[PDB]
Formats: C-alpha cells, structure tokens, sequence
C-alpha cells in the first residue's frame, strides 16, 4: 500500500560555517588575509517611546510622564573602523552529496522508493538547476544580508579547495548578478557544474567563499543576533546581543544556509516578489507569509507524497523543489 | 486494586499551579500542601540562564499543567508517590471501616 | 495582670531535651505552661531574695530543632526516642514515646517589686541568669555557654521611661537584641471570631473544629488555597476541672500533702507566632497565669496584647 | 536438564574512551600533541515550523499566524576554529580477554557449560575473524561518526601502548578501507593478531587510536549528543547540548564502542545493506529496524540456548555473532 514512514530526517547537504567578518580597505582585497576583525562592542543607547499606544496611554499627561522616564538599553553593535570601508565575510561551504538518502527511516519499502524517485530524478535532470542558483547565491551575495542593500560594490570571490590549496578561483561581481534573476554566464556554468558533482557524489566539492562590500569607513556591519537572558534591571538591559565566534564578528552558519537557499521562484503566487528560501510549507519570516500553503496542493508534503506513494510526478519546477528541500534536509514525518 | 487517579487524589497536593499571564505553570511542593503560604515547602529549581521558578512548562489550561505534574511525579519522583499510595491504601480501608 | 515595672531578658538559652509533645492533641514547640512554670519557679527560687516579682514570660525561639524523623513512605512523622535500662529481669522495657527538642529561646521576664532601687539592674538579671544556668526550661537542660566567642549576657530593660522616645529607643534596642526568632502569643479573640464566623457559615459549630479550621491549609473550589494572616498555631492554654478540688491529705499519691489536688484537662487555644517588632511594645507578649480555681479553669494567655 | 542461568552478566571486553576531539592543521598531524581542543560553544538560532501538519492546523491564517512566532532555541554547536581544517578524535581501547566468562551466573553447570562451549569456539577457531573485523573498525574511522561523511581525507593512527611508550604504530588510510568490505591486509592483520591476542587473554593490550579528518576551516564537527533537562521557557530553550569532558568536546564512549561491534554482515537480511552493531536481536534504532529477529532462528538467545543447552552448534558466521556478543557484554537471562 506505501505508506508514509513515520520517520524521515535528512542530513543537511550544502554546510556553511560562521561567517567570519573582517574589515579593510579595498584594493587590498588580494591582501586580505591578515585583515582585523570587526569585534563586537557595546554602546548605551536611550530613546523615547516610538510604539504604538492602545488607547488607554493616549494621556497627553501620561504620555509626557513616559517620555520623561526612558529606557535606557546597551546593545552590542559592530562596526567597521574608520580607516577601513571594506567588509570581508569568510566562509566555507562544503557541497556534500547523497541527497535522497535519510538518516532515519522506519518504512524500508517507502526509503526503497524514495531512493528510486530521487535516482529518477537524478538520471532525467541533475542536480544542474540547483547548482546554477545555488551557485548564483554565492555569487551575488546574498549571505551578506543586511550588509549588501546600500553597499558601493560587492566582490565575491569563491575558491575550490583540493588537497591543501585552490584548485579553481572564481571572482564575481555581486551587483551585476541581481538577487532576482538567475540568469545564464560563463562562470557561473563552471561553478554550477562543481556544485552539481558536488551533490551527485562525484566529487568532494569544499569551496571558500569570500565577499567584499564596500560600505564605508566606520559604518555599522550587522552580524547574526543572539538572544538575551533578561534577569536583571531594565537599565543594564542589552537589549542586543551580536554573535561572535572569538572576539570576532560572525554570521550564524544557518543565516548563510538560508541566504544559499533562496532559490524558489517557483510557489504559486506572484514572481514580482523574487526567490525565497526552500523550506516546507514555503515561508518567509519577514513578510510573515506562508506561501506553498497546504490548501493549495503546492507544499513539499504532499508534492513529496504525491511523487513517492502514488507516482503523481509534479512539474519540473516544483520537483526541482521537492529536491531543494531533501538537500535542505530537515525532520520530515508524523507522531 | 488501589487505581491509579486514587493515587493522584494524594498525590495532587505535592503540586502547585502558579498563575502566569501567559498561562499556568505548575511546580512541586515539598511538604504536600499545595504551595501554602506558611506551611509550604515549595521546590525551586535552577535553570539554564538564572531560571529560579517553578519546575513546569507554562501550560494554557490548569488541566495540563495538573497533568504534567502529575506525569512528572509519576515518572520521576517516586517517594512522593509511595507516600500518596499509602494514603490512598489507608483511606480504602477507611471506607471499608468507616 | 499587673504591669512590669522592669523588663528583665535571658538570653538565648539552650535547651537540649525539651518536651516536644506540649498537649495530647499538639506537638512542636513545648506549652506557655512550661515557661510561665519555669519564671514562676525562679521567682520562688531567686526572686524571693531579690525581692522582687518575677511575673510573666515573653517565649522568642530563636533556633528549634525537633527529634523526629519522617518515615519511608509516610507523610507525617515519628519521634525518636531514648532507650531506657531494662527491667529487673532482662527484659526491654515498654516504650513510651516522649518528644524531646533542641530549643534556644530567649525570655523577656516581668519584674517588678521594690528590689529595683535596693540592688543594681546587672546585679539581679546575672543573679537570675546563675540561677536559671541550674534550672531547666521543659523538662530539658539548660546549656550554660561553655567557650564560645562571647557569653550572652542580659540585660533588666526598666520599662519607666523618661520620655516616651527613649522608651520607643530602648524597646527597638531590645527587640534589635532578640529578633532572630519569633514572639509567641496568644489569639484567643481571632479564635472566637473565627467560631463566630464559623457559626455564621453552618450552626451547631464547636471552638475544636474553629481551631483545627485555623490549623489546616483548605484547599477552595474555584483552584486556591485560604489565605491565613499568620502562623497561627494551636497551643495548649491552660487547664480545666474535672473533679471538685481534694483536701491536701486527701488524695492519694499526690506530689505532697499540703496542696489541694484537683483533676485538670487540657485547654487547647490559638496562638501566633509573630516577629518581635510587630508588636510595637514588649512589656506585651508576656504570658501571664489566671486561675480563677473555684470554677476551674486554670489558665495562660498573655492579657494586654491587643 | 540444563536450564538457563536466570542471571547472566557479561563484562563488557574492548572498553575504549571518551574519544576527546581536538583541531588543528593538517600536514602538522605529527606535531598533533598540543592542539588545542574542539570547544562546545552555544548559538542561537530561530526557524519557522518545517514539521508535518495534521489536517486541522492546516487553516492557512493558522500557518501565517504560526510562522509569525517562530521558535526560538539556544544549540550547543562545535565547530572547528576558523584557521583549522582538521579534527583530531582521540581516544586509547583496552582488549581484556576472558570473553566467555560471565560476572555474574546462578546455575553452576550452565557456568561450566557455557565456559566448554566458549572454549570449544576458541580451540577450533579463535578470534581471529572477529579481531580482523574490530581491526578494521579501529582502521576505517567508523568511530567518526557524522565527521567521516564528508571529510576529504581520513587517516588513522593506532599505536600499542606497552610499558610506557608505543611498542607498535600503525597508521591506516581510513577511505580506502571501506565501510562496508572486511578486505585482508598486511598491516590489518597485524592490529588483529595484536587483537586477537588480547580478546585470548594472553597478553595485556592498550591502543591509543587517533583519527584526522580533513573536514575544511571552520565546519561543523559533531560530538555525541547530551539529553536535556526541559525545565523553563521555550526561548532561552537549551534545545541541544553536547559532551564534552572539561571544555572539550567529545564523543560517548559507548558510541565509538558501537562503531568498533559494527562487524555484524551475518544477519538474514540483505548484506548489501553493509555490516549493523552486533546487538542481541540485532537492531539499528536509526533505520527503526530488528534485524536477527527471533522468529528465524537467528537472535543471540535462540542461538546460545541452542549451543549451550542442547549442543546444536550454529554455522560458524552465527557462532562469530554469538562470541561477539559476549565479547560486547550485556545483562541476559529472565527474572
């Protein structure tokens, strides 16, 4: 009959690691490797009140009478130096391979089949459209999140590491490459077909890829956030918390993941909006939306369903998702 | 043939089901009163990142947090549970005296 | 009764086997009998030398420590007990279950008379204090402070006051000296208007079941439990008749035949143990005999709390 | 009658370590001595839900009002410093020897029994299969769990450890030996009559066993996984920890000891699903699955009740599975 089995987890394919950030200055981008790190420090900042007022704290005399009591907060902020208008975010990223396989599954008969439908998948089209967006998310840098959307000039460059050293050195310009369409080039191709035997098991396949964003001297470079503790008085708040790996600003490495994933331009509603990440039940966290919602038959369960139990293959695109999300991996079935 | 919810009639007052704003979080009473004001012994715990409060998930409805205390008492705490078994052997011979 | 015109304090007194069962209902702390007892004994002991009028007892405890133990799989307790020597045969004796417990009370003694002006204040609170160090407090010993850091000494608080700033001074003085423990008194009006209470909710309501009302935790539907203002425990206060009183030479096996005997029962009523400086008078708190012995009811309580 | 020994307590032989896990360069695996430690930092990190729907949160305001509170987590995470591309797992096994005699056995005669039967194995065939297989699971990094999968290269490093110092050094090629294939060597043969020589009891045998693994800077290596205490709120949640012995991180030592039992390619179902832990009813909790299931004749009871009790002698495979798990230990007989 194929029933779902009722554990499936797959290992994650395509492993970052935190993102490294450093500064600099441009045209010594080819020196960059003894390039100080933007550290992480705190600042005390005071504001008044900016919320909205649920209509029992519209007193003008209240309201005055909380504006002269603020918060005061410290937050950890990371900047470049004031001698230094280039960020350099340094990651590895290392293309694993064996994507259908799970790393628990109860059903033998439904990992049999699943097998078979992603070695279907394989022979009729590789992994080749992964690989050209994936590979177009390292080259426009789209891992840099927040320090890409008013930078001068974005220069990724992306090395293949062999035995100890660079088997093959891209260099890309991050602003030519749009964050929306992924189009075709030359570069791109030979990166695309590195990641795509990278994720077909043919070869091991460990990139480094380095970005360089001018923003400009002194500027605020935005590093993942923690999460804070909150047991003491509201003075000596730290309302913010930066990651920092050791005295060094740093990128989560599931950050880096998602910006990589951000290759779905195929959900059902509109492609004025762009790619988002490859998850199931295909959501941003941003905008708060789900699309891929289940009512439509458009999610990763029941387009993962449909191929596997009862051989329902979807289109092309959205089976090039269904496999988007099994190199995603995750924790996928029921209690 | 003492059953199991005989058990938790007696085995409730080890409980205390504090009210938070988010919902009701319940804990462990030491000295069996329900976390009385003077005679309550109330277990306090420490947690990850200065957690000093109840041993409880935050529970929406008291039937949950009542019964995530009764399942951690069950599982884990079995001197409160030989002391409720007791009890509850005592008050069935009781009811067939009295 | 009559007011302290001084107030003398022992200090922490350590007792070591006190009797931990006050009353055949209550254990714990031993009964206000045992220290009013215990003051009227100095005073027949040291006070009639003095002359002075050892009247009236404040009861503190700053440390208890009982000598039960809960047993496996029970919720209440037991007590542990002393082995005693055996019969005249070999044989283990029959146990009889007495509590004992470490106590380390602190007495706050009314004193009034006119031996204030003949000797000095030190000289009669030491004179107390010698006599109390051979005396016991519960059936227990008085530990008299062998090679400590410093002895506790006392100190005879003239309640006279010239102003009634230096009296507020001198009772924060006190009250600062004993305030590790907590003052026992008697509620006996919260008691009766609890019953009253009580008899508003159900008639044919007894004072026993507004005491044991006043003694439990109640578990309320909504679920809560009944709030309590203080610790409100229950004490033994005092006595009441059961036979007519006996001629001295007329009952059998009495401790001695000059003294009218009576058989007695016990009285049990309300107290609260609060913390010393909520009283906002220590020449209150003191726990006072009244016997009215025609009718019976031979009694303690601390008059003048409230 | 010979009835089974109502208690039976075999001490576990080949005790191995907590295996400490270390980072470094590689090409200075030789100055491997004072590398410092993998430490277990912790991370935040926030993700929208992934797992499955069951019909009734599947309303799509639901799923947006979901997505909007997003969970939050602390994860214990260790990785590799960010100038490291090797970790180095180390931990030293014991070989004991007296495989067959239990720790604890009521019946006297099922004592003597079992020690004649155990004695018979070795007489007609010692343990020899089963140190080559243990030999090739100290060889093949199997104990690198989930830092074998995509390492680059691997090498192992096993030195006997005599009276103070190394008696005798190996040093294998851990992805030329497969997972799967229990192939000959020269100097596998070597670490298995050094095996097979202490699972005798004629000689006392300590290796110290390292294992590097080219992994790239800064990834994700994974330490065995501690089980958490569940005591407080959901955003501060503490939702995984990881072993670590004092500021180190490291795997369990029974999870490298069920690396080294991986000799089990016996068991009636397919081979081609490679070699599973020799466990009684011989189960891999991962595919969900039992193995050796009692029904065929083929569990370590029926098949020591068998031998032991009635003198029906299984196949020699069968046998190698019995005395394997003898040697693996465990607590037989009923109540």
């Amino acid at each position: 009959i194929l029933s779902t089995a009722s554990v499936l987890a797959f290992e994650r394919k395509l492993d970052p690691s935190d993102a490294l950030m450093s500064a600099g200055a441009w045209a010594q981008r080819d020196a960059s490797q003894e390039w100080p790190a933007v550290t992480v420090r705190e600042k005390s900042v005071r504001g008044t009140i900016s919320n909205r007022l649920k209509t029992k704290d519209r007193d003008p005399a209240k309201l005055d009478a909380s504006i002269q009591s603020p918060n005061l907060q410290t937050v950890d902020v990371a900047n470049l130096p004031s001698d230094a208008d280039t960020l350099k975010v340094r990651f590895t990223l290392r293309v694993l391979g064996g994507a259908g396989t799970p790393s628990a599954c109860n059903d033998a008969a439904y990992r049999d089949k699943l097998l078979q439908t992603v070695a279907t998948y394989v022979n009729d089209q590789g992994f080749a459209e992964l690989a050209r967006r994936y590979a177009h998310n390292l080259a426009n840098a789209r891992f840099l999140w927040r320090n890409r959307v008013g930078a001068e000039a974005v220069e990724v460059r992306i090395n293949h590491i062999r035995q100890g050293e660079v088997a093959r050195a891209w260099r890309f310009d991050a602003l030519a490459i749009g964050l929306r369409d992924f189009k075709a080039d030359a570069e791109l191709d030979a990166l695309a077909e590195l990641i795509a035997s990278g994720l077909s098991g043919s070869g091991h396949v460990l990139l480094e890829v380095v970005a360089f964003a001018r923003i400009g001297d002194g500027q605020e470079v935005f590093p993942s956030q923690e999460l804070i503790l909150d047991k003491g008085d509201k003075k000596g708040q730290k309302s913010k918390t930066l990651y920092s790996v050791r005295d060094a600003a740093a990128i989560h490495s599931q950050k880096i993941g998602n910006a990589l994933r951000t290759i779905d331009t195929w959900y059902p509603d509109e492609d004025g909006l762009g790619p988002i990440a490859v998850e199931p039940y295909g959501s941003v966290t941003s905008q708060g939306k789900a699309y891929r919602q289940p009512k439509q038959k458009l999610d990763f369960y029941t387009l993962l369903d449909n191929w596997v139990l009862r051989d329902e293959a979807p289109a092309v695109e959205q089976q090039h998702y269904v496999i988007a999300n099994l190199i995603r991996g995750g924790v996928f079935g029921e209690a | 043939t003492i059953s199991k919810t005989d058990i938790d009639c007696y085995l409730q007052t080890y409980v205390v089901i504090d009210p938070v704003s988010n919902g009701w979080q319940w804990g462990i009473d030491e000295n069996g009163v329900g976390g009385a004001l003077h005679h309550g012994r109330v277990e306090m715990v420490e947690g990850e990142n200065g957690y000093f409060g109840l041993r409880g998930a935050t529970h929406p409805t008291e039937k949950e947090a009542m019964a995530a205390a009764l399942g951690y008492l069950w599982k884990c705490r079995q001197d409160l549970v030989a002391i409720a078994r007791n009890d509850a052997i005592e008050a069935e011979k009781y009811r067939a005296k009295a | 009764v009559t007011d302290p015109e001084a107030l003398l304090l022992l200090p922490r007194l350590s007792i070591q086997n006190a009797n931990a069962i006050s009353s055949p209902l209550t254990w714990g702390f031993p009964s206000p009998g045992a220290f009013t007892g215990f003051v009227h004994a100095l005073q027949r002991r040291v006070g009639i030398s003095l002359d002075i009028e050892l009247d009236g007892v404040g009861i503190v405890c700053h440390r208890f420590e009982a000598q039960i133990s809960q047993p496996a799989g029970k919720r209440t307790k037991v007590f542990n007990l002393t082995r005693n020597p055996l019969n005249r045969d070999g044989s283990t004796a029959a146990i009889v279950e007495e509590g004992r417990a470490h106590l380390e009370v602190s007495l706050l003694l009314g004193v009034h008379g006119d031996g204030l002006d003949d000797h000095p204040a030190q000289e009669i609170a030491r004179q107390v204090q010698e006599q109390a160090g051979a005396m016991r407090l519960a059936g227990g010993s008085i530990l008299p402070w062998c090679n400590e850091r410093f002895p506790a000494p006392n100190a005879e608080l003239l309640m006279l006051g010239g102003s009634d700033e230096q009296r507020r001074k001198n009772q924060r003085r006190l009250t600062r000296r004993l305030l590790p423990g907590f003052a026992l008194v008697s509620r006996e009006a919260l008691l009766q208007q609890h019953l009253e209470t009580l008899r508003t909710t159900l008639p044919e309501a007894t004072t026993l079941d507004a005491l044991l009302d006043l003694c439990r935790i109640n578990f309320e539907p909504p679920w809560q439990v009944r709030d309590k203002p203080g610790w409100l425990v229950p004490i033994p206060a005092g006595y009441n008749a059961l036979s007519p009183l006996y001629l001295p030479g007329e009952v059998r096996n009495a401790r001695d035949r000059e003294t009218p005997l009576r058989f007695v029962e016990n009285l049990f009523g309300l107290g609260e143990w609060l913390s010393p400086h909520r009283v906002a008078a220590l020449s209150d708190l003191l726990w006072y005999h009244h016997a009215e012995p025609d009718k019976g009811l031979y009694r303690w309580s601390t008059p003048r709390f409230v």
